[PDB]
C-alpha cells in the first residue's frame, strides 16, 4: 500500500478509465489538480487539461480513495529528481505515458489489496 | 448659444416646489406654445433645493436655484435667461 | 380579525382562513421537503413527500393540498413523521440508476440535498432497476428521460404559463413516460426555460453539457441588456470565462423566468470580437497598430472640424456613462446634430417631462387590469415575459384582450378586430364595437408598440390613440389615478438615450452632409456611405464587427456589457446597475474612460476623472438615474396631450404588419445573436 | 497492449526533458479584418 | 466614549509624546548609518523620519495616536540593538520597485484601471 | 438508544450544575452569565472589570484550588459591536475539573492583564498583541513574538486576506533581498460548499 | 509563438490515443431488453448501470462502460 | 475610573497600505441558486470586493493574478451592523436590499371550475 | 468504521452497487460532515505533554477558529527561571531535557 508516483489507468483495450468526475480535485488539499473537460465528438465526456502540481502535491492520496471509477492510482515507484522547476508540473501526456511505462506493477498491488478497502 | 437647453427640476413632495407644480399649470402649455424650437427639460425630483438649470456657450452651466417661490415668482424668473 | 391561531409545534401564529399547511410552517421559518409542489405553478400532490403527523389523529396528512381548520398542533418532528420522511424517500431511490459521476446537475439535485438530511442509511431492494429509453426534442434540451421521477412538474408547465400544449403522460403503473408520443419538436418562447424546473438532473442544457461542476463557480449578480424590459440574471465564472446564466428570481419582473433568447446568446459573446485598434491603411486595408497611433490621428481632425460637420449616432446596447462623455464632448464644442438608430416620431413632446415615453403602468399593476386593447405589435416575439404576465393575468381571473391588425399566433383567445389605420380614427367615434367597454371598464389598459410607430404615420397615430386615451381619462378616469395610455420599446439603450436629451429619428443627419461621424449604432444600417458625402473619415467605436466596422475608417475596441460597471434604464425608468465579473480581453478599455482620454489629447478636458465623478456629472442632468429601482408617480400629461393637438398630420393606408415573423425573427436580432453559432444552430433546425 | 518496448528514463535533458506545456484552446477568437479593396 | 485610555488623557499628554521620541530617532539616524554598514547619505534618513510623522497628522482623536506611540516605541527596541540584519532597515525605502504612474493618461495605456 | 452513540452521564452534569451556581451567588458584581455545557463544561461570562479578582478568587480557596493555567486563546467575532473575545481555560489540580472564562472586550479598550495573578501568561499575553492589537495593561515587557519584524497587519483577524502583500524576492541589483507587491501563480480557487435545507432542528434561530 | 521553449528538448509526446479506440471493438449483442455492465470485472471498473436496447440496435457505450454495446 | 466620555467616528488606518480609497465594497443578499429550492442560504448578509483582471499565465494557462484581496466574504447578522462594519474601518461601499417574495394565495380545489378559467387538464 | 455512514464513507464494494451508497459517498467528499455548534475543548497525553485543542465549531462543513496549545510555550518560557546562576555550557544541556521540537512551538 506504499504511495509514490502518480499514474493513470485504462480499461482493456484503451479506453481512458477517467471519466472526469472532478472528485479528486475537490479533496486535494494542495489543489494540485486542475481539470477542464469538454464533450468529445463521440459524445462521452473526457478531459482536455489534467495537471498534478508535483511540487505542491502533499501526498494525502485521497485522490486514490475518491475516484468512483478508480482512475488515478499512486504508483509505487520513487524514480524522480529532475533538474528544473519547469519540468515537474505533469501534464496529461506524461501521465498516460507514465501510466503505461508499467501496468503489471500497478495491477497486481490493487488486486492484492482491494479486499481490505 | 445662448442658449442650448434648460432643465426644470422639482420635487413631488416637500411642498416648497409647489410654485413649479403650479407653474406647469400656468406656463407650460403656453410657454412651449411660444418658441417651438428650444428643448427645455423636466426631470423628476431633486428632493432638496429644486434648482433650475441652463447650459450654453461651449457647455457652460447656469443654475438658478429656486427654493420655495410663489406662482408669479416662477413666472418672472424664467424670462431672465430666456430673453438674453 | 380573519385568522386562526394554529400551534405550529405548540406555538401560535395567525394565518388567513384558507391557506396551506406548507405556507403556515414556512412562515415560522421551517422547511418541509418539497417535490410535487411549486409556488409559481399549480398544486398537485403525487410525490407524497411532505407528510406531517397532525395531533389528535392516528393518520398522516400531506401539507400540499388541504386547508387549515381550527387551531391544530402541527407536530413537525415526531417519532412517526420521521417514520414517513424516511419511508417515501426509500422507494424512489431504488428504481433509479447509479449516475452522478456524470449527471450535470450533480451539485444541486434534490435527491442529494434531501438524502443526507432526511431518509435512511443503506438499501434493501436488491435487484431490479427498470431502464427506459430516451429521445431528442430540440437542439437545446439534453434529454435523459431515464431519471424522471415523474413529479409531474414539467408536464403542467405546458398547460401553465407557456401555453404550448405539447406534453403528456403516456403509460400505466410502473411503466409510464413523460415525453411526446410523436417526434414533434418543442420550441417556442421560454422553451429553454424548463431545465431549471426539472428538480432532478434528468433535463439539462445542451451547449453547457459537459463543462464543469457547480461547486467551482463564483456567483456574481448582474443585469442582462438584450431587451427593453431588462433582466435579472446571475453569471458564473470559471477562470475569468463566462460559463452560464440563471434567472435571479426578482419579484416584480423575472419571477422565476427569463428570456429564452438571452439564455443562450452568450456563445457569440466570446466568438467574434475585435480586440485592438486597427489603422486606416489608405485602401480597404485595415491592420492593427499601437494604441497611441490612432488617438492623435483623430485628435487634430477634431480641432479642424467645427459646426455641423461632425455628428454621431447611438442605438445599440451601450451604457449611460459613455452617452454623457459623448454628449459633454460634442456640446462643449457646441455642435450637437446627434441622434439614435431607432425611429421614434417627435411632434409635440417626448423629451420634456416625456409624459408617456415610459411604460406607465407597472408590471405589478398589470394583474389588476380588466380589459386590455393593444395595436400594431407582436407581444409574443418582442418582450417575451410581457406576454407571460398577460397569460397569467388572463388566467386566475377574468381578462379581456382584443387586437387590431395582422393576426399572429398568440396563445390565448384574442380576436382580430380589424386591419386598417382608420380603425384607430373611428374608435374616437362610436363604431367597431366594444364601443364603450374601454370607458366602462374599471382598470383599462391601452398599449402601443414601437414597431408600427416606426412607420411614417407615427406622429399621426401618436395623437390618434391618445385622443381616445385621455377620453377615458376625462371620463372617470378609472376611479382613480390609474394611468392608462402607455408604450413599449425593444432597444435597451433608447429610453436611457433619449431622456439625456437626444433627438429621436434620423433627420438631422438625414439633411446635412457631415464629415466625421461616431458609430455607436451600429449594426443597424440606416446610415451608409451612400447617404454620406465623399470619403471623409467616420470612426467606429464599439465591440463587434458585424455591420459598420468594415465600412469605417478607424475602429476602437471596447468592452461589451459583462465587463463594466454600467447603468441602464428599463421600460419604466428603473436603474439596475451591472457589475464587473470578467475583465475585457485584448487592448479594449472601458467606454467612458476612452472619451476622457480622447479629450485630454484634444483641447477641451472634461472635469471628472473617476467613475464616482462621472456619477456626479450624472447627478446634474437627471437625478432619477441615481435613484435605483423606483418608479415615481408623475404623469402630468393633461397639458402634453393638448400640446400634440397642435400637430394634425394625417394617417397612412397600410395593413399594420409587424417585422416579427412566425418564429424566425426572434433569433437573429441584435449583434451577438447574429454572431452566436448556437442561434444559427437552431434556426436551421426550424426551417428544416 | 499499450505498453512500451523495454523501458525509459527520468533523465534531465537527453536532449529530451518533456518540457511541459499548455493544452487548451484560444477562447476569444479575435476578429479578422476585410480584405484589401474598399 | 465609555472606555478608559491607555496613557494620555486629551491631546496634551499626547502631542508632547510624539515630539519626545523624535529626538531619540534624530540622534539614531547618524548612529546606525555607520553601524549597519550601508551607504546612503545621512540627511535622507532624517527626511524619512519626518516623512513618517507628518503623514498621519489627520487625527483628531486620542488613544489612536497613543496606540501609534506603542507602535512607535517598539520600533526602537530592535533599532538601538541589532535585531534587523541589514534588510528590515532597507525595507523602509521602496528602492528597486518600479515607479507607479499616478497620471491619468499614463494609466490609460497600461492596465485595466488598477 | 443504541451502540455507536456516546453514553452520557448525569453525575458530572449534576455537580457542575451544582458547583458553578453558588459562584455567581458570592460575586454578583462581575458575573453576567453562567451556562452548563451538555458535556460537562462550564462558562462564566465576565465583564472585564473583574478580570483580576475573579481569577484571584480562583487563584486560591479551600473548595477550589484551580492553579493550573493551561490555555489563553483569542477568538475574533465580527458583527458583535464588540469584536474580540478573550477566553481562558484553567484546571483544578485536586478536583479534575475544567472551566473556562469568557471575557469580551473591544479593540481600543485595554484589559488589566494577569501578570501578578499568573506567571504562565508571560508569552501568551504578548501573542494577542502581535496578532490582534489588544493592548493588555501593565505588562513588564511587550514585544513581538511569532511574526516577522516589518508587518503592520495583526493577521489573525478577518480583514487580513489569505496572502499578505509582501511576497519576497531576491535580485542581484546590489545585494539586497527586497520586498515587492504580492503575485501568485494560482488563484487559490475558492469553492462554495454550504448546502441548504437546515440539518439541525435544535439550534433553530428565532424566526423574526 | 510558443515554439521556442523546446529547441533541443525533443517534445516528449504521447503516441496512442483514446480519442477513437472504441470503434475497433467487436460491438456486443444480446437480443434481450436490459443488461448489466460491470465491465472490466466485478467490484472494479465502472459501476452497474442498466440500458434499454430498443432503437437503432444500440446502447451508447453506457458512458461509463465505453465499450460499444448493441444488439 | 478615568472614564473621560468623548465622541469621534472611529476610522482606523495604517494597517493596510493604500486600498482604503481605491476600492468599494458591496453588501447584498445571496438569493437562491435556482438549480434547486433550498432556502437555508438566506438570512445572512455577505460582502465581496471589486474584481480586477485575470490574465493567462503563459506556461500552463492558469488563472494567476494580482488583485491581492479578491476573496474575502464574512458572515453578517443583519442590516444594522452591516453599515457599522464598513464605517469602522472606513472604505466606500454600496448596499442592496433584501427581497422577500409574495406570501401568496394558492389553494387547490379552485382548479375545477363551473364557469371560471382556472381549470387544469391532462394531469 | 462507525456504521451509521453519515460520517464514515461506505466500503468500496458497496459504492459500486447500490443507489444509497453513492449519494452518501459523492456528497461526503464535496462537502464534509454536519457538525453542531457550541464550543468544545479537550487535551490528551502527548508523549511530551498536554495537547490543548480549543476547536470552535460553527455549523457547516468548514470549521471556525482552531486554536491549539502545544507544550513548549510553558516548557520554554520557564527557561528564564531555570537557567540563571549557572554556566553557559549548562544551557545546551538544559534544552535537551525538556525535549523541545520546533514547528511544534507554532501553536
Ligand atoms: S480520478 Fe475521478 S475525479 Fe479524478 S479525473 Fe479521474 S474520474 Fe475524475
Ligand atoms: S496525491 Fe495528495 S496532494 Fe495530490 S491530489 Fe491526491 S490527495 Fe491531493
Ligand atoms: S422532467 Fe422528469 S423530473 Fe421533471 S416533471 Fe418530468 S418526469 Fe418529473
Ligand atoms: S439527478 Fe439525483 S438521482 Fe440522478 S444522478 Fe443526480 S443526484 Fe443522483
Ligand atoms: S410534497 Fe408534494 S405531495 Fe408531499
Ligand atoms: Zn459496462
Amino acid at each position: 500500500r506504499f504511495r509514490g508516483e502518480h499514474a493513470l489507468r485504462r480499461y482493456p483495450s484503451g479506453e481512458e478509465r477517467c471519466i472526469a468526475c472532478k472528485l479528486c480535485e475537490a479533496v486535494c488539499p494542495a489543489q494540485a489538480i486542475t481539470i477542464e473537460a469538454e464533450p468529445r465528438a463521440d459524445g462521452s465526456r473526457r478531459t482536455t487539461r489534467y495537471d498534478i502540481d508535483m511540487t505542491k502535491c502533499i501526498y494525502c492520496g485521497f485522490c486514490q480513495e475518491a475516484c468512483p471509477v478508480d482512475a488515478i492510482v499512486e504508483g509505487p515507484n520513487f524514480e524522480f529528481s529532475t533538474e528544473t522547476h519547469e519540468e515537474l508540473l505533469y501534464n496529461k501526456e506524461k501521465l498516460l505515458n507514465n501510466g503505461d511505462k508499467w501496468e503489471a506493477e500497478i495491477a497486481a498491488n490493487i488486486q492484492a489489496d482491494y479486499l481490505y478497502r | 448659444l445662448g442658449l442650448r437647453e434648460i432643465r426644470i427640476h422639482l420635487c413631488q413632495r416637500s411642498p416648497g416646489s409647489q410654485g413649479v407644480r403650479d407653474f406647469i399649470e400656468k406656463r407650460y402649455v403656453e410657454l412651449k406654445k411660444a418658441n417651438p424650437d428650444l428643448p427645455i427639460l423636466i426631470r423628476e425630483c431633486s428632493d432638496v433645493q429644486p434648482k433650475l438649470w441652463a447650459r450654453y456657450a461651449f457647455g457652460q452651466e447656469k443654475n438658478v436655484s429656486l427654493n420655495n417661490f410663489s406662482a408669479d415668482q416662477v413666472t418672472r424668473a424664467l424670462e431672465n435667461v430666456l430673453s438674453s | 380579525s380573519n385568522l386562526i391561531e394554529v400551534f405550529v409545534d405548540g406555538q401560535s401564529v395567525m394565518v388567513e382562513p384558507g391557506t396551506t399547511v406548507l405556507q403556515a410552517c414556512e412562515k415560522v421559518g421551517m422547511q418541509i421537503p418539497r417535490f410535487c409542489y411549486h409556488e409559481r405553478l399549480s398544486v398537485a400532490g403525487n410525490c407524497r413527500m411532505c407528510l406531517v403527523e397532525i395531533e389528535k389523529a392516528p393518520k398522516v396528512v400531506a401539507a400540499c393540498a388541504m386547508p387549515v381548520m381550527k387551531g391544530w398542533n402541527i407536530l413537525t418532528n415526531s417519532e412517526k413523521t420521521k417514520k414517513a420522511r424516511e419511508g417515501v424517500m426509500e422507494f424512489l431511490l431504488a428504481n433509479h440508476p447509479l449516475d452522478c459521476p456524470i449527471c450535470d446537475q450533480g451539485g444541486e439535485c434534490d435527491l442529494q440535498d434531501q438524502s443526507m438530511m432526511f431518509g435512511s442509511d443503506r438499501s434493501r431492494f436488491l435487484e431490479g432497476k427498470r431502464a427506459v429509453e430516451d429521445k431528442n426534442i430540440g437542439p437545446l434540451v439534453k434529454t435523459i428521460m431515464t431519471r424522471c421521477i415523474q413529479c409531474t412538474r414539467c408536464i403542467r408547465f405546458a398547460s401553465e404559463i407557456a401555453g404550448v400544449d405539447d406534453l403528456g403522460t403516456t403509460g400505466r403503473g410502473n411503466d409510464m413516460q413523460v415525453g411526446t408520443y410523436i417526434e414533434k419538436m418543442f420550441m417556442s418562447e421560454l422553451s429553454g426555460n424548463i431545465i431549471d424546473i426539472c428538480p432532478v438532473g434528468a433535463l439539462t442544457s445542451k451547449p453547457y453539457a459537459f463543462t464543469a461542476r457547480p461547486w467551482e463557480t463564483r456567483k456574481t449578480e448582474s443585469i442582462d441588456v438584450m431587451d427593453a424590459v431588462g433582466s435579472n440574471i446571475v453569471v458564473s465564472t470559471r477562470t475569468g470565462e463566462v460559463m452560464r446564466i440563471l434567472p435571479r428570481m426578482h419579484e416584480d419582473i423575472n419571477e422565476e423566468w427569463i428570456s429564452d433568447k438571452t439564455r443562450f446568446a452568450y456563445d457569440g459573446l466570446k466568438r467574434q470580437r475585435l480586440t485592438e485598434p486597427m489603422v486606416r491603411n489608405e485602401k480597404g486595408l485595415l491592420t492593427h497598430t499601437t494604441w497611441e497611433d490612432a488617438l492623435s490621428r483623430v485628435a487634430g481632425m477634431l480641432q479642424s472640424f467645427q459646426g455641423n460637420d461632425v455628428a454621431a449616432i447611438a442605438g445599440g446596447l451601450v451604457d449611460a456613462e459613455a452617452l454623457i462623455a459623448l454628449k459633454d464632448l460634442l456640446n462643449r464644442v457646441d455642435s450637437d446634430t446627434l441622434c439614435t438608430e431607432e425611429v421614434f416620431p417627435t411632434a409635440g413632446a417626448g423629451t420634456d417631462l416625456r409624459s408617456n415615453y415610459l411604460l406607465n403602468t407597472t408590471i405589478a399593476g398589470v394583474e389588476e387590469a380588466d380589459v386590455v386593447l393593444l395595436v400594431g405589435t407582436n407581444p409574443r416575439f418582442e418582450a417575451p415575459l410581457f406576454n407571460a404576465r398577460i397569460r397569467k393575468s388572463w388566467l386566475h381571473n377574468d381578462l379581456k384582450v382584443a387586437l387590431i391588425g395582422s393576426p399572429v399566433d398568440l396563445t390565448y383567445r384574442y380576436d382580430h378586430l380589424g386591419d386598417s389605420p382608420k380603425i384607430l380614427q373611428d374608435i374616437a367615434s362610436g363604431s367597431h364595437p366594444f364601443s364603450q367597454v374601454l370607458q366602462e371598464a374599471k382598470k383599462p389598459m391601452v398599449i402601443l408598440g414601437s414597431s408600427a410607430l416606426q412607420r411614417n404615420d407615427g406622429a399621426a397615430i401618436l395623437a390618434a390613440v391618445s385622443n381616445i386615451a385621455q377620453k377615458i381619462r376625462t371620463s372617470s378616469g378609472v376611479t382613480g389615478d390609474w394611468k392608462v395610455m402607455n408604450i413599449l420599446h425593444r432597444i435597451a439603450s433608447q429610453v436611457a438615450a433619449l431622456d439625456l436629451g437626444y433627438k429621436p429619428g434620423v433627420e438631422a443627419i438625414q439633411k446635412n452632409p457631415p464629415k466625421m461621424l461616431f458609430l455607436l449604432g451600429a449594426d443597424g444600417g440606416c446610415i451608409t456611405r451612400q447617404d454620406l458625402p465623399k470619403d471623409c473619415f467616420i470612426v467606429y467605436q464599439g465591440h463587434h464587427g458585424d455591420v459598420g466596422a468594415p465600412i469605417a475608417d478607424v475602429i476602437l475596441p471596447g468592452a461589451a456589457y459583462t465587463e463594466k460597471s454600467a447603468t441602464y434604464v428599463n421600460t419604466e425608468g428603473r436603474a439596475q446597475q451591472t457589475k464587473v465579473a470578467v475583465t475585457p480581453p485584448g487592448l479594449a478599455r472601458e467606454d467612458w474612460k476612452i472619451i476622457r482620454a480622447l479629450s485630454e489629447i484634444a483641447g477641451m478636458t472634461l472635469p471628472y476623472d473617476t467613475l464616482d465623478q462621472v456619477r456626479n456629472r450624472l447627478e446634474e442632468v437627471s437625478p432619477n438615474l441615481v435613484r435605483y429601482d423606483d418608479v415615481e408617480g408623475a404623469n402630468y400629461f393633461q397639458q402634453a396631450s393638448e400640446l400634440s393637438k397642435l400637430v394634425n398630420q394625417q394617417l397612412l393606408a397600410d395593413p399594420l404588419v409587424p417585422p416579427q415573423l412566425t418564429i424566425k425573427d426572434f433569433y437573429m436580432t441584435d449583434s451577438i445573436s447574429r454572431a452566436s453559432q448556437t442561434m444559427a444552430k437552431c434556426v436551421k433546425a426550424v426551417t428544416e | 497492449k499499450f505498453i512500451w518496448t523495454n523501458h525509459k528514463f527520468n533523465l534531465s535533458g537527453t536532449p529530451q526533458q518533456y518540457v511541459p506545456y499548455s493544452t487548451t484552446r484560444k477562447k476569444i477568437q479575435e476578429w479578422v479584418p476585410p480584405s484589401t479593396p474598399y | 466614549t465609555s472606555v478608559k485610555p491607555i496613557f494620555s488623557r486629551d491631546m496634551n499628554e499626547a502631542k508632547r509624546r510624539v515630539r519626545e521620541l523624535y529626538r531619540a530617532w534624530y540622534r539614531e539616524v547618524p548612529n546606525t548609518v555607520h553601524l549597519f554598514q550601508l551607504d546612503i547619505s545621512v540627511k535622507q534618513g532624517r527626511d524619512k523620519v519626518r516623512e513618517m510623522f507628518k503623514k498621519n497628522a489627520h487625527i483628531t482623536d486620542p488613544r489612536v495616536v497613543d496606540l501609534l506611540v506603542i507602535k512607535g516605541k517598539m520600533e526602537l527596541e530592535e533599532t538601538i540593538k541589532v535585531w534587523k540584519q541589514r534588510t528590515h532597515v532597507m525595507r523602509f525605502f521602496h528602492e528597486t520597485e518600479a515607479p507607479r504612474p499616478k497620471d491619468f493618461l499614463s494609466k490609460f495605456y497600461v492596465g485595466h484601471d488598477p | 438508544t443504541r451502540p455507536t452513540v456516546r453514553p452520557r452521564n448525569d453525575v458530572a452534569h449534576k455537580q457542575l450544575s451544582a458547583f458553578g451556581e453558588y459562584v455567581a451567588e458570592i460575586l454578583p458584581k462581575y458575573v453576567q452569565q453562567v451556562q452548563v455545557s451538555c458535556f460537562n463544561e462550564l462558562e462564566i461570562c465576565i465583564h472585564p472589570d473583574g478580570v483580576i479578582p475573579v481569577l484571584t478568587f480562583l487563584r486560591d480557596h479551600s473548595n477550589a484550588q484551580f492553579k493550573s493555567l493551561a490555555d489563553l486563546t483569542a477568538v475574533d467575532i465580527p458583527t458583535r459591536q464588540n469584536r474580540f473575545e478573550i477566553v481562558y481555560n484553567l484546571l483544578s489540580l485536586r478536583f479534575n475539573s475544567r472551566i473556562r472564562v469568557k471575557t469580551y472586550t473591544d479593540e481600543l479598550t485595554p484589559i488589566e492583564s494577569s501578570v501578578p495573578v499568573y506567571k504562565a501568561a508571560n508569552w501568551y499575553e504578548r501573542e494577542i498583541w502581535d496578532m490582534f492589537g489588544v493592548f493588555f495593561a501593565n505588562h513588564p515587557d511587550l514585544r513581538r513574538i511569532l511574526t516577522d519584524y516589518g508587518f503592520e497587519g495583526h493577521p489573525f483577524r478577518k480583514d487580513f486576506p489569505l496572502s499578505g502583500y509582501v511576497e519576497l524576492r531576491y535580485d542581484d541589483e546590489v545585494k539586497r533581498v527586497v520586498a515587492e507587491p504580492v503575485e501568485l501563480a494560482q488563484e487559490f480557487r475558492k469553492f462554495d460548499l454550504n448546502s441548504p435545507w437546515e440539518a439541525f432542528p435544535a439550534y433553530r434561530q428565532p424566526p423574526e | 509563438y510558443r515554439k521556442v521553449r523546446f529547441v533541443g528538448r525533443q517534445k516528449e509526446v504521447n503516441e496512442n490515443f483514446a480519442i477513437d479506440l472504441i470503434a475497433e471493438q467487436p460491438v456486443s449483442q444480446v437480443g434481450s431488453r436490459v443488461i448489466s455492465c460491470d465491465g472490466g470485472g466485478g467490484a472494479l471498473g465502472h459501476p452497474r448501470v442498466y440500458i434499454n436496447l430498443d432503437k437503432e440496435t444500440k446502447t451508447g457505450t453506457c458512458g461509463y462502460c465505453g465499450l460499444q454495446f448493441r444488439q | 475610573i478615568t472614564v473621560d466620555e468623548k465622541l469621534d467616528i472611529t476610522t482606523i488606518t495604517g494597517v493596510p497600505e493604500e486600498h482604503i480609497k481605491t476600492r468599494k465594497a458591496r453588501i447584498f443578499v445571496p438569493a437562491r441558486n435556482n438549480m434547486q429550492s433550498g432556502v437555508n442560504n438566506t438570512k445572512k448578509w455577505k460582502m465581496e470586493f471589486d474584481t480586477r483582471e485575470r490574465w493567462e499565465n503563459p506556461l500552463m494557462g492558469w488563472a494567476s493574478t494580482a488583485d491581492p484581496l479578491s476573496n474575502l466574504v464574512l458572515t453578517f447578522s443583519t442590516k444594522e451592523d452591516a453599515v457599522a462594519f464598513a464605517e469602522k474601518n472606513g472604505w466606500s461601499y454600496d448596499v442592496e436590499e433584501r427581497k422577500v417574495p409574495k406570501p401568496k394565495s394558492k389553494s387547490y380545489g379552485a382548479n375545477f371550475s363551473w364557469n371560471k378559467r382556472t381549470r387544469v387538464s391532462t394531469k | 468504521k462507525v456504521d451509521d455512514a453519515k460520517v464514515s464513507p461506505p466500503k468500496r464494494a458497496e459504492m459500486k452497487t447500490s443507489m444509497e451508497s453513492l449519494i452518501h459517498h459523492f456528497k461526503l467528499y464535496t462537502e464534509g460532515y454536519q457538525v453542531p455548534p457550541g464550543a468544545t475543548y479537550t487535551a490528551i497525553e502527548a508523549p511530551k505533554g498536554e495537547f490543548g485543542v480549543y476547536l470552535v465549531s460553527d455549523g457547516s462543513s468548514r470549521p471556525y477558529r482552531c486554536k491549539i496549545k502545544a507544550p513548549g510555550f510553558a516548557h520554554l518560557a520557564g527557561l528564564d527561571k531555570m537557567s540563571k546562576g549557572h554556566m553557559l555550557a549548562d544551557v545546551v544541556a538544559i534544552i535537551g531535557t525538556q525535549d523541545i521540537v520546533f514547528g511544534e512551538v507554532d501553536r
